[PDB]
C-alpha cells in the first residue's frame, strides 16, 4: 500500500465521517450533514478544509481501537467567503461520536478562534452536541475552558454568530451565551444543560424535551434565542442574509451597499398613523418599515418582549440599527424583559460602529409586584447605561408619548445624542396632565378649570423644545429625509472618554 | 482597504423554479441589462435596466413589453410577484438547496384562525359582534381596555361569527376566548 | 444551601462582583465546591444558559491575579464557570478531599457502560482511579495538592508576587457581555 | 488505601525522582541532581515547587506501563527568590528516561516561561538532556518548538 | 516599587569554615554591629563597624583589638586574609 492510497482512503472517510448508515438516519430524522449545511452556507467553491487528518489520542475504555478512530474527531473547520467577504466557519457533526466534544475537537476549534481574530474575520459556528466525550474525562472540560476564552476574547473584536442545528447539552451549552447572536431550528434544535432525565431524578417535574429546551421556549419565554427558523434550508439562507448587515471586525464602518432607493423621498404614509386620541394603539412596524431602504426590515425575537422592537435595517446603503416601542403590546411600557434585549441590542451595535435609530413612544414603566420583585430597576439601568455609553451615531424621533424617566432611558439627547426629533403629535413631560395637576393643585379648588390651563400650555412637545431638549419639529412625512441627513454627516463622528480598565456594566 | 472583497465568478445561475403544482427547470447567465434565461429549453432575453427599488419594474421579454410588481422577497426563495393583475407565488431555489431540501420533514400545523384569544390582560369594554354577524378580514371584533388603553383585536379569518365568549363589562386575561368564528 | 449549586441569582451576584473586583485590580480568590447547576423549569424558563454565562465572561476577562482552591467537589461545566486554570488564572490548588470530573461515578459508569453485565463491578475500578483529584491535576489542572492547613500561606505567597501581573489583550471599543 | 495515602506516595516517588539506584550512580559520576542544584541556588526555603504530580499520557512501545510513570516528568520546576529577589527555574532530571523531553515535559517549562514573562522576572534554567523522547515520536518535535 | 523584595530571615549561619588541613564547625548570628559567633563551642564577639571596601578592616574581638586586611574573594568561599601578617587561606 502506498502512502498515495491511504491518503484517498482517509480522505474518502473524512467526507463519510460516521458512516453512511448514520448519514442515512441523519436525513431520515430531518436534519442536513455537518458538510452538506457548509456548502450551503457558503460561496461554491470558496470553503477551505484544515486539519481533515487530525485524529484523536485517545487510549482509555478501547476508545484506541481501529473501529474508534475517526478523521475530522467530529467536527469540520475551514474557511471561506459569502458573497465575496471573508468568514471563518466550523461546523459539529452529529454523526461521529454524537458530536461529543473532545480535546482534540476544542484545538480545532480554538484554531479557527485564533486566525479570525489575528485577521478579523467573523466566525459562525454550528452547534450540534451531545455533550462531553466522556471516554476521555477531564480533557473534554479543558477543551470547554480554551473555547470560552476565545469567545471571551473575541467579544467586540469580531462578530460572533452560533446558529444551532440540533440538541445540545452540558457544558457546550454556553458557548451561545458568550456570542453575540444565538439562532435556531423549530422543533430540531434544543438548547438545555441537563436532560427531561436529570429533572425527573432530582425533583417530582414531569417535563419533555422540546418543553424543557426547545427551540420554541426559548425564542418565546426565556429569551435566550434570537429566532428560530422553520428548517435547516431556510436557516442558512436567512443566516446569508443576516450576515450581509455586519461589519467583518469592530475596526471596520458598518457596510455601505449600491442602494437604489432615493434618499430624499419623503413618506406622506407617517402624517396619519399617530391618533390623536392618547388611548389608541397603533403599529410602530409600519414607520419602521416606512423609513428603511426598500422597505426590509430584520426583525429580533419577533416573539419575545413584543413591547420593544429592536432590528436591523439600511438607509441609504448603510447598516443601522433601530430600537423603538411597540405601543400596542402593554401600552409601549418598559419591563425588564425589554430593557434586557434592548440593552443587548444596543451594545452590539456601539461595539461594531453601527449607528442607532430610537423611535421613542414610551408612557412609563410596567407597575407592580410582578416588577418591583423582579428588580425592574436593576434590569432598567441595563438600557440606560447601554445607551449613555454610545459612541456611534445617536439619532432619536419621538413620535408620541414620552413621560417620566422613560424618556432618558429611551436615548435622550442630554446622553451624548446627536439629534432629536419630535413630530406634532410627541409630548414631553414628567407624567400626564392628571397626575401633575391633581399633585399640583392638591387640596384646592377648581383643579379641573386648572388643568383645562395646564393642558394647553404643557400638553405638547414645545415646553421641552423651547429649552434645547428637541432641535426641530418635523411633519412626518419627511422623517426619513432627515434622518439620512444626519447618518451621512455623523459617520465621521469621534469623540474621547477617560480611560477605564474596563466597563461596569449595572447587571 | 483592509479586507479585499473577491466577487464569485458565478457564470451561470442554476435554479430550480416551483410555480403551483409544477417544478421547472431554469438556468439564467448574465450579460449586462439583458438575463439569457433557459426555462425547459425555451431561450428568452429579459432586458431591463433592474431598479430594484422602485414599486414598477418595466421589463421587455424577447420584445415583448411587461410591467411587473415585486410585492415581497423571502431569503427562503419565495417571491410574490404580480404579473397581469394577479399575485403568483414563486419558490426559487439554487440547484444545491432544491436537492437538499427534499429530506426536510413535511410538518404540517393547524390554522386556528377562527380563534380569536386576548392579546393582553384587561376590562372588555366593546365587543362589535354577536352570533351571525358578518367578519372582515381586519374587522375589528372586541377591544380591552388596560392602563387606559384601547388594544384593538381584529379577525383574521372572513366568515360569520359562532360564539361570542367574552362580553363587554367582563375581565379577561392573557390567552382568554374572546369570540370563536365559524 | 442548594448542595452549592449555581442558579440564576447566584450568577448574577457573582458575575456583578467579579468586574468590579477586575476593574479596581483587587485580587480574586475563589473557593470552588460546586456539584453543578439548579435543575429544573423554574431555570430553564428563567435563562439559566444566558445568566450563567456572565459568570463565567466576568472571569474569563479578568487580568487581575487569580487564585482557586478547590476545597470539594467540581463537577461538569461548573469547574470552569468557577475561575478554571485555563480561563488565565495564575494557581490551582486542590485539597486531599477534592474531586474534579465531568460529573460522578454513578452518571460516568451507567453511561460509559450502557447495556452492559457487571457495571458495579466496573464501578469499583471506575470509581478507585477518578473518584480523586490525581486525573486532572496530571494533566496540568491542579498546581499543587497542599495540606488544608497551610491554604493561608500558599495563597499570600501568591498574591505577593502576582501583584506586578501585566497581560495584554486585542483592543475593542468595549465589551460585550452575554447579558 | 486513601486519597492522602496516595498523595504521600506519590510526594515520596516525585523526590525519588528516577529511583535512589540511578541517585546512587548521580553522584559516582560526580554530579549533583536537579532537586540538589536548586536547593544551592535558591535562597534557602525559598522555592516552590509547581505541578509535581503531572504524569505523561504517552502510550507505546510500553510506555503505559505504570513502572513506565515518573511523577514530575523529568523536570523540576517551580519559583524562588536569590537574595530576596524573585526568579523562576527549572532544572532538567537526567536520572528519568535520560532527562529526554516529552510533550508534557515541555509544557512545563512553557508554563515557568509564561509566568515570568508575564510578571517580570529571569528565568534560570540548569540544563541535562538526551535529547527528544522517541517513544512519542513527534510530541517532543513540537515541545522544543513551543519552548523556542 | 514594582518588585518588592523581602529580606531573607537568616537568624543563623551555619558554615564549615576549611583551614590548612582542619573543618571546623562554626556557627554565626547577627546582633547589629556585633556578630556571635561559636567556634568548636567557644563564643566569640567581632565588633566592628565593617566598612568592605577599605583596605585596613578593624575588628574587636572579645576585646581584643585586631587589624586585618582581605585581599581576594571568590563566590566558592574561597578567601585569603591577612593574620598577625600571615596570610592564610580559608574556604
Ligand atoms: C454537565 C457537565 C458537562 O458539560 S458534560 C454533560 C454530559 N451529559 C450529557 O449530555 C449526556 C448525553 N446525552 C444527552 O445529554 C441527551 O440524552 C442527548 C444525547 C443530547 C439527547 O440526544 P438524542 O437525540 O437522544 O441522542 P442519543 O442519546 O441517541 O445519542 C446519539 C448517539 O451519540 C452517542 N452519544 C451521545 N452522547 C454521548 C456522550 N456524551 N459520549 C459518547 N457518546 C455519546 C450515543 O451513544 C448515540 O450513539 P448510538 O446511536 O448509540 O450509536
Ligand atoms: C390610570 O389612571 C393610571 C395608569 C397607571 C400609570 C401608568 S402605568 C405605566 C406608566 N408608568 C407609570 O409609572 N405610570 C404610568
Ligand atoms: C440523584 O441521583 C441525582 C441528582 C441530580 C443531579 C444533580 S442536581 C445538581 C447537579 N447539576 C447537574 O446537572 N446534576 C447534578
Amino acid at each position: 500500500t502506498s502512502v498515495n492510497e491511504r491518503i484517498e482512503n482517509k480522505r474518502r472517510t473524512a467526507l463519510l465521517g460516521g458512516g453512511q448508515r448514520r448519514i442515512d438516519a441523519q436525513h431520515k430524522r430531518g436534519k442536513l450533514t455537518a458538510r452538506e449545511r457548509i456548502s450551503l452556507l457558503l460561496d461554491p467553491g470558496s470553503f477551505v478544509e484544515s486539519d481533515m487528518f487530525v485524529e484523536h489520542r485517545c487510549a482509555d475504555f478501547g476508545m484506541a481501537a481501529d473501529k474508534n478512530k475517526f478523521p475530522g474527531d467530529s467536527v469540520v473547520t475551514g474557511r471561506g467567503r459569502i458573497n465575496g467577504r471573508l468568514v471563518y466557519v466550523f461546523s459539529q457533526d452529529f454523526t461521529v461520536f454524537g458530536g461529543s466534544l473532545s480535546g482534540a475537537h476544542a484545538q480545532k476549534i480554538c484554531k479557527i478562534m485564533d486566525q479570525a481574530i489575528t485577521v478579523g474575520a467573523p466566525v459562525i459556528g454550528l452547534n450540534d452536541s451531545g455533550g462531553a466525550r466522556i471516554q476521555e474525562g477531564v480533557e473534554s472540560l479543558a477543551g470547554y475552558a480554551d473555547i470560552f476564552l476565545r469567545n471571551v476574547t473575541a467579544s467586540g473584536v469580531i462578530p460572533q454568530i452560533s446558529l444551532i442545528m440540533g440538541p445540545c447539552a452540558g457544558g457546550a451549552v454556553y458557548s451561545p451565551a458568550l456570542t453575540d447572536f444565538t439562532f435556531m431550528v423549530k422543533d430540531t434544535s434544543y438548547l438545555f444543560i441537563t436532560g427531561p432525565d436529570v429533572v425527573k431524578s432530582v425533583t417530582n417535574e414531569d417535563v419533555t424535551q422540546e418543553e424543557l429546551g426547545g427551540a420554541k421556549t426559548h425564542t418565546t419565554m426565556s429569551g435566550v434565542a434570537h429566532r428560530a427558523f422553520e428548517n435547516d434550508v431556510d436557516a442558512l439562507c436567512n443566516l446569508r442574509d443576516f450576515f450581509n448587515y455586519l461589519p467583518l471586525s469592530s475596526q471596520d464602518p458598518a457596510p455601505v451597499r449600491e442602494c437604489h432607493d432615493p434618499s430624499d423621498r419623503l413618506v406622506p404614509e407617517l402624517d396619519t398613523i399617530v391618533p390623536l386620541e392618547s388611548t389608541k394603539a397603533y403599529n410602530m412596524v409600519d414607520i419602521i418599515h416606512s423609513v428603511v431602504d426598500e422597505r426590509e426590515f430584520f426583525e429580533i425575537m419577533p416573539n419575545y418582549a413584543k413591547n420593544i422592537i429592536v432590528g436591523f435595517a439600511r438607509m441609504n446603503g448603510r447598516t443601522v440599527g433601530i430600537v423603538g416601542n411597540q405601543p400596542k403590546v402593554a401600552s409601549g411600557c418598559l419591563d425588564i424583559n425589554s430593557s434586557v434585549k434592548g440593552a443587548r441590542f444596543v451594545r452590539f451595535c456601539d461595539a461594531f460602529n453601527i449607528p442607532l435609530i430610537t423611535f421613542v413612544d414610551v408612557p412609563g414603566f410596567l407597575p407592580g409586584t410582578a416588577q418591583e420583585y423582579g428588580g425592574i430597576i436593576r434590569h432598567g439601568a441595563k438600557l440606560l447605561y447601554a445607551f449613555a455609553e454610545a459612541t456611534v451615531p445617536k439619532v432619536t424621533v419621538i413620535t408620541r408619548k414620552a413621560y417620566g424617566g422613560a424618556y432618558d432611558v429611551m436615548s435622550s439627547k442630554h446622553l451624548c445624542g446627536d439629534t432629536n426629533y419630535a413630530w406634532p403629535t410627541a409630548e414631553i413631560a414628567v407624567m400626564g396632565a392628571k397626575g401633575a395637576v391633581e399633585i399640583i393643585f392638591k387640596g384646592h379648588e377648581n383643579v379641573e378649570a386648572a388643568q383645562a390651563e395646564y393642558i394647553e400650555k404643557f400638553a405638547n412637545p414645545f415646553p421641552a423644545a423651547v429649552r434645547g431638549f428637541v432641535d426641530d419639529i418635523i411633519q412626518p412625512s419627511s422623517t426619513r429625509a432627515r434622518i439620512c441627513c444626519d447618518l451621512d454627516v455623523l459617520a465621521s463622528k469621534k469623540v474621547q472618554r477617560p480611560w477605564r480598565k474596563h466597563a461596569n456594566i449595572p447587571l | 482597504s483592509r479586507m479585499p472583497v473577491i466577487k464569485p465568478d458565478i457564470a451561470n445561475w442554476e435554479l430550480s423554479v416551483k410555480l403551483h403544482d409544477k417544478v421547472h427547470t431554469v438556468v439564467a447567465s448574465n450579460n449586462g441589462s439583458v438575463f439569457s434565461v433557459e426555462v425547459d429549453g425555451s431561450k428568452l432575453n429579459v432586458t431591463s435596466t433592474w431598479n430594484l427599488a422602485s414599486p414598477l419594474l418595466s421589463v421587455s421579454v424577447d420584445g415583448t413589453q411587461r410591467t411587473v410588481q415585486c410585492l415581497s422577497r423571502e431569503a427562503g426563495g419565495n417571491m410574490s410577484i404580480q404579473f397581469l393583475g394577479t399575485v403568483y407565488k414563486v419558490n426559487i431555489l439554487t440547484r444545491l438547496a432544491a436537492e437538499l431540501n427534499k429530506f426536510m420533514l413535511e410538518k404540517v400545523t393547524e390554522d386556528t384562525s377562527s380563534v380569536l384569544r386576548s392579546p393582553m390582560p384587561g376590562v372588555v369594554v366593546a365587543v362589535s359582534v354577536k352570533p351571525g354577524d358578518a367578519v372582515a378580514e381586519g374587522q375589528e371584533i372586541c377591544v380591552i381596555e388596560a392602563m387606559k388603553m384601547q388594544n384593538s383585536m381584529t379577525a383574521g379569518k372572513t366568515g360569520t361569527v359562532k360564539s361570542v365568549h367574552c362580553q363587554a363589562g367582563d375581565t379577561v386575561g392573557e390567552g382568554d376566548l374572546l369570540v370563536e368564528l365559524e
